[PDB]
């Protein structure tokens, strides 16, 4: 049973997102007033804000981290139509580096790839390109390149990359979109990078998917030899993506569909290492899922 | 309207305006691994013939509650 | 006397015990029987039976709390494993005392 222990964010007005960094000691909050407020804990027991600054001229979505080896790094999107990439300078100096203004008409997620493959960046768009950067200078963060591009010919709104950090997947990306078209075409896709060719490719599609989507997270390995997929359109599901023995084929497969909502579902999460995984809709209230060695998905508890 | 996160420690963030739970929203930790710093502490790896690092693993594993994983220990 | 070919010895037949109210000490009694009858494979999967057997480790009632050790590699594919060896060589008093022990434990 945990407890509710409310704190004052001060923000003039909605907040989009909240985010832990790499140690679970410090968090991100984005708001819809350009601004990011920063928190830490104090060995007392309670956060207080440590920074706060005024980042883009729209309304922020999204606040990212990155790993702590290339240093205290934060991401944000933004509807004025950028992305923002800064680093924290020893008091509390939070620097701007670049501004990534390829777009042309809005950001709606933003990523930083696994920490085995380089500082590498993803940005989705509300018009369905999906851009991925790169900083090949580790350490100038001032200098950042675009290596790939990728066309979804749909609304994009979601992202999430792929953490398995085995010599045997080859990094893959995930997109959903949001696209209320009265046809039923497919809105989560799935691309895939082929060592060969130099060159992101489709892989698979997400057929039975026909409703618009609002939430993309993979799961953390740590060891499975297969992939987990969590998706939130309006009732939360489960997938997996288990390959064949040598782009590639995966046998998709359905593992759960939980209507308990009754509403729609807006974001979901996973725990630390792919056991449990959470959910929000509308009703206001947190909910837990968990397997049961039979893959038999259940409750594991209601947090109001 | 919403955003989740999860923490290291099992402390879970969400956020929400107040008209599901409209122009400001409020947030709280919920402060929902602890046996995984003290198997990384008191295990043994080396410096011991096999039997004692067995041995020694298997009583610190019965020590701390899990027995499923200490008998796997006297059976290797 | 053939009783150097045969699978089963009857000096190890007197010796065995079977006590359903403590399982676990029989495995032990056994164990020494067999040390004092020349045979190193009874004396190991004696031992495995000690320390495969211990009340601890006694299934639950709800599936969602924890797997049971049945499904562990140890438990269903070990003894699996060396039923099929016994069969393969042909020795029905091993057979019928890892059954007996097994299914009481239940």
């Amino acid at each position: 049973m945990f407890v509710a222990r409310s704190i004052a964010a001060d923000h003039k007005d909605l907040i989009h997102d909240v985010s832990f960094d790499f140690h679970g000691r410090r968090m991100a909050t984005c708001s819809s007033d350009q601004s990011v407020k920063v928190w830490d804990k104090s060995e007392s027991g309670d956060w207080h804000c440590t920074a706060s600054w005024k980042t883009h001229s729209g309304s922020v979505w999204r606040v990212t981290w990155a790993h702590p080896e290339f240093g205290q790094v934060l991401a944000s999107c933004s509807f004025d139509r950028t992305a923002a990439v800064w680093e924290e300078i020893v008091q509390s100096h939070w620097v701007k580096r670049t501004t990534l203004v390829d777009s042309r008409t809005s950001v709606t997620d933003v990523k930083f790839a696994p920490k085995h493959m380089g500082l590498m960046l993803a940005t989705c768009s509300a018009d369905g390109i999906v851009r991925i950067y790169e900083a090949p200078d580790v350490m100038n963060l001032s200098q950042w390149s675009l290596q790939h591009e990728i066309s979804c010919k749909l609304s994009c709104s979601c992202i999430s990359w792929n953490p398995s950090s085995s010599r045997a997947h080859s990094p893959m990306i995930a997109v959903g979109s949001d696209d209320s078209s009265p046809n039923a075409m497919a809105k989560v896709q799935i691309f895939e990078y082929n060592e060969n060719t130099r060159k992101y490719a489709k892989a698979e599609t997400l057929m039975t998917v026909t409703d618009p989507v609002h939430d993309i997270a993979f799961a953390p390995n740590l060891g499975r030899s297969f992939h987990i997929l969590a998706i939130a359109t309006k009732d939360v599901r489960i997938f997996t993506l288990k390959p064949v023995r040598k782009p590639t084929k995966f046998e998709i497969h359905i593992v759960a569909q939980f209507d308990n909502h009754n509403s729609q579902v807006w974001r979901v999460s996973w725990n630390i290492t792919g056991t449990v995984l959470a959910s929000s809709g509308d009703d206001g209230c947190v909910r837990l899922w968990k397997a049961n060695y039979m893959d038999n998905w259940k409750c594991t508890g209601i947090l109001k | 309207p919403e955003g989740l996160c999860y923490g290291l420690f099992g402390d879970l963030a969400f956020a929400a305006k107040e008209s599901l739970v409209l122009a400001s929203s409020a947030l709280s930790v919920f402060e929902t691994m602890r046996w995984f710093v003290d198997t990384a502490e008191r295990y043994a790896l080396a410096g011991r013939p096999l039997a004692e690092l067995c041995d020694h693993n298997a009583k610190v594993a019965r020590e701390l509650g899990r027995n499923q994983v200490a008998q796997t220990w006297t059976m290797l | 006397d053939i009783a150097c070919l045969l699978p089963v010895h009857k000096s190890l037949g007197e010796l065995y015990i079977l006590n359903v109210n403590d399982i676990q000490e029989t495995c032990q009694k056994n164990a020494a029987s067999a040390l004092l009858v020349g045979r190193k494979d009874l004396v190991q999967v004696w031992s495995l039976a000690t320390v495969a057997t211990d009340l601890c480790l006694g299934p639950k009632s709800d599936p969602d709390l924890e797997t049971p050790w049945a499904r562990h590699p140890f438990g269903r594919q070990l003894l699996e494993s060396l039923l099929a060896h016994y069969c393969r060589l042909r020795d029905v008093q091993t057979l019928a005392m890892l059954c007996s022990v097994f299914e009481a434990q239940s």
